[PDB]
């Protein structure tokens, strides 16, 4: 009994690795000329119904918390936003001393020091002449220096460019596809807790419609889980790691800005146009959001029940409002129609659970300028949007951070906190992993190469 | 029946479908270009590694170098009927980069013996 | 690898002056916000100061301190001043998960060794 | 006598010189790099499609799969003496991407029949 | 025993190891990418020039075209024992691009004679 | 009291004295794997078959 | 594919106000010039207004109208004012072959459906 060795080319075997992915966007919107962020004009068109083919008798293990696509995706967004603001105009000439005063057009009692009516000198198209123009700025964009003498809050740290009106901030689905020689797996187990072997793993050349949203807590428009609201974590015993709760039935949230804002164009220089708020038409009403009272209470019921499986059954689980700190972590900030919101969420995470119609209204605040999460220094200016802004969205998951209490006092308090922007994408890239195909295996057989 | 459509089946049966896993191997603009060059460049490495051995594009290259029982110590029929390729690779993953060296010697030596054999005429 | 180093600190006369520092070497400096936590004996950790894109201070700071981050050296300083005896504690340095600061200790994932400061 | 120097001649006579049409096939700055990567990539595709068939670089790869009279229904000597390649391509242009599949099956099936034949010894 | 580890040795002894000088042939970011594409593209040119001749990846391709005494006029055994390859290249460096043409003709002619030989059956 | 006509629509850059505007012939060549045909019929009206291509 | 849309128009009182619009969807917006043509009943088409790099108007506009193109939305407006009853006609929208405007109708290769405007 003598047998020899052979080499088999094109043999199916894979190794965990990482590489650089590329575009995959729908071609339906290509005709709609939009040179916006997350571009479609410069990309490989996607493929209809990619070759998603099932696999059998295969066992593969996944790990979100050390995944590489989430890391690479982040740099993709960071490298894109910077490129999308280069053609836009800077705001260096606007850093001027302002003469401001309160605005009272029978303003509602809800807010008093929210809108400031500022007037400042500015250079017209001709360098010699100057003009006295006025605009309305939110209270979070002006600081006092010494009376009425205000300046933009971010004119002594770093100037930043205006958001180009041509581009848009709405999320466009982006599919991810591996290059030639690679393959993207995809777990399919319903009871997949993030880590461990996935029995029914299947391969696909391109990921499903992924729409990365920019939200801190209560991430919106996510991919719903199939069943059994699932609590995904890394080290649940440790309290320093976030908990990404994803639930099946989404609760609808309606957010509106009843103020009838009007846009006004001001010529900073030759071809340099700067937009600013004009005169508010009608009464001024605070921007708020609504979530159904009945569904939300039921939704927390599922989460609490699904959470006791890790902390026992006789545990007094009670939620608490946000921790307290930076304005973008206390509230939850979400883009809506080109304007950035900041909605107080203390009305939701306020209850206690024992182991034995109406609509919730919450206030919100708006900031024209925002300290970009992409980098510490450079900010961004959001031009006002005419009319009334209203947008509905799907709240699909939560980002709960546990409280590091003592071992005794079994009342375990959970608080919400966004913090890392990566987690918003990790909640949608929890199914895919990238692998490297390695053909040219070796096996034994019987031959004799004739001479 | 598709790309890696039999990765979990019997390794002997998986050998029936081998061109599908090979044909589709080489088929923010800068990022795309760097992948294409890497993809094609990777393919050339595999082809050349086959070229230096006693075959170019046969797709079933059976060499005459002896096998080692110590490396696998598994019955020939016991592995080609039930055990999949993915499990097979891990078993011999450690014992790699040493068969490749042996293959090169068994080919270069054989080629020269063939060259002078055609010259004595 | 992500690691941090601290400054001297040391004993300082009551109502004196002191400066602390913390250098972030591993990760990028313009992608995270650093903050300082103090742990008095027989007490839990609490926030003191932290700089993301806008400075923040604790309840007991009362504007005495001053925090600023130098992008060139990738370090964060702390212009401690008017140290009352009650301020003695070990002052840690931590890096937040992202560019925002949370007063809860669970908002940071890379702590420092700890600088000992005493007031007499 | 040059690049595509006999395109309009008889297809049988076009086979007299086939290397000239193949040798000269592989030989704002970003535009140049993209073209070169595309040019080399195309050549690799063509070579691979020949590789999976029963040949590597013979340049005349005559396969044993049966021919269909319905596809052409033209006399063998009638087309190899007068009609040119360009006209020939259009006649069977519709009946393409189907013969290619047949060639792969006729080779992979034959490959194993050769492998086990060398093993029974 | 390494990359060009025997360039100055006997040319006959240089053939002892030929894969080492060939295996490592294809293995500011923009210039790196340009170099990589040039490196791979150069390898394909060398391989293609072998393809048109009567060999694909043999690595010892001995052709049947006659040799000319005028080109070298040196004894066969006198050159394969002492002269190094680098010195050898200069002697025939002038007489280049004319053997390559002869090789192509001797292969295309041979290939056609083989094609019709298999057809008369 | 006059102003440049373009100083209220968009500013624009001066033409660098170093560069020149004269016509420099630019031949066009196809990359490897492609080929460029060329019609030669004298009575070629832009469209239709060209015999002596 | 290149296609165009138009605004409403509709009945307008004599000496009233009205605004038209035309959005260019298919081709690029900063590489072509758009213009408006009117066709009164029993008459041929004639130029009204057009914006390339410098505005132009017909002989009968007499400064009443105002034309401007918004690069953001890729549309061209027409701020007509004080519409005499003689101005009733179908107002077309067309795209020129390039960034220049020619008064002849044969200088445009992509017309619109036509907007009905009447004055009483
Ligand atoms: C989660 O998904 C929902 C579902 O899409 C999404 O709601 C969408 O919000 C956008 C906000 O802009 C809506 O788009 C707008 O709809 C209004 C309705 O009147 C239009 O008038 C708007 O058109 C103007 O603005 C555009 C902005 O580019 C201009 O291009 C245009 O020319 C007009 O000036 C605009 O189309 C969209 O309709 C809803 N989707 C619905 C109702 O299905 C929500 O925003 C997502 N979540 C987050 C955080 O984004
Ligand atoms: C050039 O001139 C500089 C200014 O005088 C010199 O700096 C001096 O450096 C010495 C030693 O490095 C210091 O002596 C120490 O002082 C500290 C107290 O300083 C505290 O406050 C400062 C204020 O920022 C702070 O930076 C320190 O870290 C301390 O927190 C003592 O605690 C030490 O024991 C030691 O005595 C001087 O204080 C410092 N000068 C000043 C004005 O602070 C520098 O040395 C000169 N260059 C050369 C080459 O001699
Ligand atoms: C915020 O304030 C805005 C300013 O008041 C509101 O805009 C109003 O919108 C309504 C309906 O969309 C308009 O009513 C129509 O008026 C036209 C006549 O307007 C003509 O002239 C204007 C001038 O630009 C032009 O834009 C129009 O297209 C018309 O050519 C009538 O023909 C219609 O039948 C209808 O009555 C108001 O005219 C308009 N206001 C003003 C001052 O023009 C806006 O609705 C407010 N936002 C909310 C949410 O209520
Ligand atoms: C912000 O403050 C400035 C100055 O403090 C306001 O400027 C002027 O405001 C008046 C009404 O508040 C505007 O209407 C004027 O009313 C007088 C009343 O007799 C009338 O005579 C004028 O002809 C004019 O209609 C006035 O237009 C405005 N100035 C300019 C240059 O527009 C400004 O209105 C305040 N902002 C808001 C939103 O009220
Ligand atoms: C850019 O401007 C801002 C706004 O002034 C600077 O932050 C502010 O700095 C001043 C002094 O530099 C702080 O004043 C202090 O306020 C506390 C109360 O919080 C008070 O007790 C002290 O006596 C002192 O007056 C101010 O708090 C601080 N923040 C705000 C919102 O004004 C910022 O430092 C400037 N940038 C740089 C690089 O300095
Ligand atoms: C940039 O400046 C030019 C030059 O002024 C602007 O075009 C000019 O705009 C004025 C009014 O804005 C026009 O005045 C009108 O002229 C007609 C006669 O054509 C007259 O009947 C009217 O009563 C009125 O006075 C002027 O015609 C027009 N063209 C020229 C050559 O001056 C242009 O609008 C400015 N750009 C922007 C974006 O406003
Ligand atoms: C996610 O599921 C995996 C397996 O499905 C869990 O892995 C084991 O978890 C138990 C505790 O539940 C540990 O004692 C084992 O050591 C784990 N083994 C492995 C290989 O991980 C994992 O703990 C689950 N994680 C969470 C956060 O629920
Ligand atoms: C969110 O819910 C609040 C109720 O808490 C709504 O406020 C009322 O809206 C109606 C709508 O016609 C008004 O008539 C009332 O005057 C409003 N106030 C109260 C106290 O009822 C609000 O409109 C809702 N907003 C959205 C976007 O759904
Ligand atoms: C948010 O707005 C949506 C639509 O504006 C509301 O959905 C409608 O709710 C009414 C309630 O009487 C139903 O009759 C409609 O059929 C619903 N339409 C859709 C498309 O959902 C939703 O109720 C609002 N949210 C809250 C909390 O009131
Ligand atoms: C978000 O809203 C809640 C109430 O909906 C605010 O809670 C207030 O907390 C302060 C702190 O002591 C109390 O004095 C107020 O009485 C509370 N509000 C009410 C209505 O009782 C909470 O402050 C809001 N968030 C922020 C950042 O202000
Ligand atoms: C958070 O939940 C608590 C209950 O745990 C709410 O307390 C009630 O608040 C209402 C409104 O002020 C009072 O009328 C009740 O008397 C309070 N309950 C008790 C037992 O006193 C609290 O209101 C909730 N927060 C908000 C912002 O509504
Ligand atoms: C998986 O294995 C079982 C038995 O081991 C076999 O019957 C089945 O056919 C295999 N799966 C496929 C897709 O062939
Ligand atoms: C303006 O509003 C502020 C609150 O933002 C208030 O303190 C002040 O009294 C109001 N009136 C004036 C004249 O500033
Ligand atoms: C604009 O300049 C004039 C020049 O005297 C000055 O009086 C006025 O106060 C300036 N505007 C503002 C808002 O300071
Ligand atoms: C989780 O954190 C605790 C805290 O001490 C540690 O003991 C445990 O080993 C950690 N588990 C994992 C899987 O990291
Ligand atoms: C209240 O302010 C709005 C804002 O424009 C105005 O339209 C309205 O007439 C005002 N009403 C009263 C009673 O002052
Ligand atoms: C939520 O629902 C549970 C039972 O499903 C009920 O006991 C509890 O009172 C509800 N809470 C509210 C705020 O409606
Ligand atoms: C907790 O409850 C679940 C279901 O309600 C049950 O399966 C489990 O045994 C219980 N465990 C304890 C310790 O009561
Ligand atoms: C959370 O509730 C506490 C209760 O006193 C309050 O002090 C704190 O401001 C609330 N947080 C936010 C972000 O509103
Ligand atoms: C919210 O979820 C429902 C249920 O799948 C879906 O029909 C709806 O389109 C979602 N809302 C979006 C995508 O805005
Ligand atoms: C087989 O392997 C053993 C140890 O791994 C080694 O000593 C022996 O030389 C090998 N024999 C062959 C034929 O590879
Ligand atoms: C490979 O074998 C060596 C020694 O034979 C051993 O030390 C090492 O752990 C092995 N590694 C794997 C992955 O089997
Ligand atoms: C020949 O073609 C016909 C129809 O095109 C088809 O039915 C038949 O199977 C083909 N036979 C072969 C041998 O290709
Ligand atoms: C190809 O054949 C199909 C059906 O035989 C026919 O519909 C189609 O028009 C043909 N196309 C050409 C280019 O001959
Ligand atoms: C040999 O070379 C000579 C001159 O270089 C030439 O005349 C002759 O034809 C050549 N013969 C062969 C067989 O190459
Ligand atoms: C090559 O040969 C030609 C003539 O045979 C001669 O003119 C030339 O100098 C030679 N060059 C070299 C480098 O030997």
């Amino acid at each position: 009994e003598n047998l020899w060795v052979t080499v088999y080319y094109g043999v199916p075997v894979w190794k965990d690795a990482e590489t650089t992915l590329f575009c995959a966007s729908d071609a339906k919107a290509y005709e709609t000329e939009k040179h916006n962020v997350w571009a479609t004009h410069a990309c490989v068109p996607t493929d209809p119904n990619p070759q998603e083919i099932h696999l059998e008798n295969v066992t593969e293990e996944f790990n979100m918390w050390k995944n590489n696509m989430v890391e690479q995706m982040h740099t993709d967004i960071i490298s894109l936003w910077d490129q999308s603001l280069k053609p836009c105009v800077k705001l260096t000439p606007l850093c001027v001393t302002l003469q401001c005063t309160n605005v009272t057009n029978n303003i509602t009692d809800d807010m008093r020091g929210e809108l400031k009516n500022c007037s400042f000198n500015m250079t017209t198209e001709l360098r010699d002449k100057k003009q006295k123009v006025y605009s309305l700025f939110y209270r979070l964009d002006v600081v006092q220096i010494n009376n009425k003498e205000y300046r933009l809050i971010n004119c002594n740290t770093s100037a930043c460019t205006q958001a180009c009106p041509k581009v848009s901030f709405e999320p466009i689905p982006i599919h991810y596809c591996a290059p030639a020689g690679f393959a993207i797996l995809k777990c399919k187990d319903k009871k997949f807790n993030g880590t461990g072997p996935c029995p029914s793993v299947s391969t696909v050349q391109c990921t499903h419609g992924i729409k990365p949203v920019v939200s801190t807590q209560l991430l919106l428009n996510g991919s719903l889980a199939e069943e059994e609201v699932m609590i995904r974590s890394e080290n649940i015993t440790n309290n320093a790691k976030n908990i990404l709760v994803q639930f099946n039935t989404p609760v609808q949230i309606n957010c509106t800005r009843p103020n009838n804002n009007t846009r006004k164009s001001i010529r900073i220089g030759p071809g340099q146009a700067f937009y600013a708020t004009g005169d508010i038409i009608g009464d001024i009403r605070q921007a708020h959001c609504n979530v159904s009272k009945a569904t939300w209470n039921e939704t927390l019921g599922k989460v609490v029940k699904q959470l006791r499986k890790h902390f026992g059954n006789n545990t007094i689980i009670r939620f608490a409002n946000s921790s307290g700190g930076d304005l973008e972590v206390t509230t939850h900030s979400f883009n809506c129609g080109g304007e950035f919101f900041y909605c107080n969420t203390s009305g939701l995470f306020n209850s206690t659970w024992i182991s034995n119609n109406d609509s919730i209204t919450l206030p919100c605040r708006i900031k024209q300028i925002i300290n970009m999460w992409q980098r510490i220094g450079q900010c961004m200016y959001a031009p006002p949007i005419q009319g009334v802004i209203r947008c509905v969205s799907n709240i699909t998951g939560l980002i709960l951070t546990r409280d590091g209490g003592s071992t005794n006092s079994t009342t375990e308090t959970f608080r919400p906190g966004g913090g890392d922007m990566r987690d918003n994408w990790r909640s949608e890239l929890y199914k895919y992993k990238v692998v490297k195909i390695e053909p040219l295996g070796v096996a034994p057989t019987r031959c004799k190469r004739r001479v | 029946l598709g790309f890696l459509g039999a990765a979990g089946s019997t390794m002997g049966a998986a050998s029936m479908t081998l061109t599908v896993q090979a044909r589709n191997l080489l088929s923010w603009g800068i990022k795309q270009l760097q992948a294409r060059v890497l993809a094609v460049e990777r393919y050339l490495r595999d082809q050349q590694l086959l070229g230096i051995w006693g075959c170019s594009g046969k797709l079933i290259c059976c060499t005459n170098v002896p096998w080692n029982s110590s490396w696998s110590n598994r019955n020939l029929s016991e592995i080609w009927d039930n055990m999949t390729w993915l499990q097979w690779d891990k078993e011999i993953s450690n014992y790699t980069q040493i068969i490749y060296g042996l293959l090169e010697e068994s080919q270069n030596q054989q080629e020269k013996n063939e060259q002078d054999l055609l010259a004595l005429d | 690898e992500v690691q941090l180093v601290e400054s001297g600190g040391g004993l300082v006369q009551a109502g004196g002056f002191l400066r602390l520092s913390c250098e972030l070497r591993g990760s990028i400096f313009n992608q995270y916000a650093m903050a300082w936590f103090r742990q008095a004996p027989g007490k839990e950790r609490e926030f003191v100061a932290g700089m993301g894109a806008v400075p923040h201070y604790g309840e007991f700071v009362k504007g005495r301190f001053t925090i600023s981050r130098d992008n060139a050296k990738s370090t964060v300083y702390l212009q401690m001043s008017s140290l009352k005896p009650e301020d003695t504690a070990i002052y840690f340095c931590a890096r937040s998960k992202s560019t925002y600061i949370s007063y809860n200790s669970n908002g940071y994932d890379y702590w420092g060794r700890g600088t000992q400061v005493t007031v007499s």
